[PDB]
């Protein structure tokens, strides 16, 4: 009586028996829970990958992964 | 959140189904019909299309990679599968009909990209059957490569999305029948490039009750496999390869009865670290993984 | 006297300072010291030591809030990979301002 599917931004849809929410189990009621993937795209967008040395490229990356919350990512960077 | 959307359905609500790009939706009812939401600025969903496709209920609807164009598929009850494609524009016609089956067909799923077009379709005989099409800009020839007989009611499939080289292509099917006798209940396929046919890799021994559905996880980069079983309660296994058909190392790592009924359907996210359950109660249960590898619920929404 | 036979120094015993409530500047000024006496591994060493005791990488108190600094390959690992290439040369001296530093 029920489906599900799970969505690109987080969405989720679900439908179930009025029942279960001349006959009343005839119908059903078709909902969308609007529940982040926001740290990747805007991180993709803000990379330097090429055309600086080593060292600027770094530092442009551990400053981007700072700027978001991510202080693990920014260590690692600067290991590195 | 919770929004409301009134599908304006003749019968019940069986299947629903997003697109690649996550901005529409397809749902399947019982009144013979299967309809389009498309999503616009303001966020409200409109129905794009309404048209009838079978003869009797559908049960199951899916999506096609974009890359072929906007195509669907729908398995119901008449004993036959369909493709619908619309490139024709703004309705949507028909390119085929599927009609090699000879009882109830209960779903049809397609295949990752790197193995082209293909099709996968199973009925209430216990026959699977795989299909394919040689020139993708001719979808009205399809043809029957491969044939698998499970002898079991076939009741859910489900494919491997893994993308590596090293691993071969891979299905699962479940069975629903309810006999007195203990048999085993989901059975594992595997291709073998040298033999080009389907053989059996594994059983699960350990499941007795029915199945009701079944997913896999998105692997993105992890070297085994994750599995999802639907049954009175929820079990989640996991595959790791060995180093013929290959031998894995199963094992379970979920047995979750927060229930208290039978779930009926499953489903992963987009990277494959979240599960959504639905039960009998009209509620549905998220759960996730920590560090020592154990599942902890996150949320309860109805 | 032969003390450039001995992985040990007075010089940098004289000049190393280790302070608890402050820990970036007992590190930075130690990798100064290093540079100064004339070892380049010490300096690698301690820069490396002041990037990864940061206090932003606090453990939190619940393991299903974030997965702890410990088991990233660079914290516990990078420790005992340090501590082993040490103990083959026997150098006391970093052994003790290691293994005090992280705790």
């Amino acid at each position: 009586p029920e489906g599900l599917c799970y969505g690109l931004f987080g969405d989720l849809a679900f439908a179930a028996k009025e029942s279960l929410v001349f006959a009343g189990l005839a119908s059903s009621a078709l909902s969308v829970f609007e529940t982040g993937m926001r740290w990747f795209v805007d991180t993709a967008e803000r990379y330097a990958l090429a055309g600086r040395p080593l060292a600027e490229l770094c530092d442009h990356n551990a400053k981007v992964a700072r700027e978001l919350g991510r202080n693990q990512v920014a260590q690692t960077w600067t290991m590195l | 959140v919770a929004r409301s959307i009134a599908a304006d359905h003749k019968d019940l609500i069986h299947d629903v189904s997003f697109d690649f790009h996550g901005r529409r939706m397809a749902t399947c009812s019982s009144d013979q019909s299967v309809k389009v939401w498309d999503k616009s600025e303001s966020g409200d969903w409109h129905c794009t299309a309404s048209w009838k496709t079978h003869s009797g209920s559908v049960w199951r609807v899916t999506w096609a990679h974009p890359e072929f164009g906007q195509v669907l598929a729908s398995c119901s009850f008449d004993r036959t599968a369909a493709v619908w494609e619309e490139i024709v524009g703004s309705h949507w016609v028909k390119r085929t009909t599927l009609v090699d089956s000879r009882t109830s067909v209960t779903d049809v799923k397609f295949a990752p990209k790197h193995m082209g077009l293909m099709l996968a379709t199973c009925s209430a005989d216990g026959i699977v059957r795989i299909y394919e099409a040689p020139d993708v800009m001719n979808l009205s020839q399809w043809s029957l490569q491969h044939e698998i007989s499970c002898k079991l009611s076939c009741s859910c499939i489900s494919w491997n999305p893994s993308s590596s080289r090293a691993h071969s292509p891979m299905i699962a099917v479940g069975s629903d029948d309810s006999s007195p006798n203990a048999m085993a209940k989901v059975q594992i396929f595997e291709y073998n490039e040298n033999t080009r046919k389907y053989a059996k890799a594994e059983t699960l021994m350990t499941v007795t009750d029915p199945v009701h559905d079944i997913a896999f996880a998105p692997n993105l980069g992890r070297s085994f496999h994750i599995l999802a079983i639907a049954t009175k309660d929820v079990r989640i296994f996991t595959l790791k390869p060995v180093r013929g058909p290959t031998k894995f190392e199963i094992h379970i790592v979920a047995q979750f009865d927060n229930h208290n009924s039978q779930v009926w359907r499953v489903s992963w996210n987009i990277t494959g670290t979240v599960l959504a359950s639905s039960g009998d109660d009209g509620c549905v249960r998220l759960w996730k993984a920590n560090y020592m590898d154990n599942w902890k619920c996150t949320g309860i929404l109805k | 006297d032969i003390a450039c036979l001995l992985p040990v120094h007075k010089s940098l015993g004289e000049l190393y300072i280790l302070n608890v409530n402050d820990i970036q500047e007992t590190c930075q000024k130690n990798a100064a010291s290093a540079l100064l006496v004339g070892r380049k591994d010490l300096v690698q060493v301690w820069s490396l030591a002041t990037v990864a005791t940061d206090l932003c990488l606090g453990p939190k108190s619940d393991p299903d809030l974030e997965t702890p600094w410990a088991r990233h390959p660079f914290g516990r690992q990078l420790l005992e990979s340090l501590l082993a290439h040490y103990c083959r040369l026997r150098d006391v001296q970093t052994l003790a301002m290691l293994c005090s530093v992280f705790e």
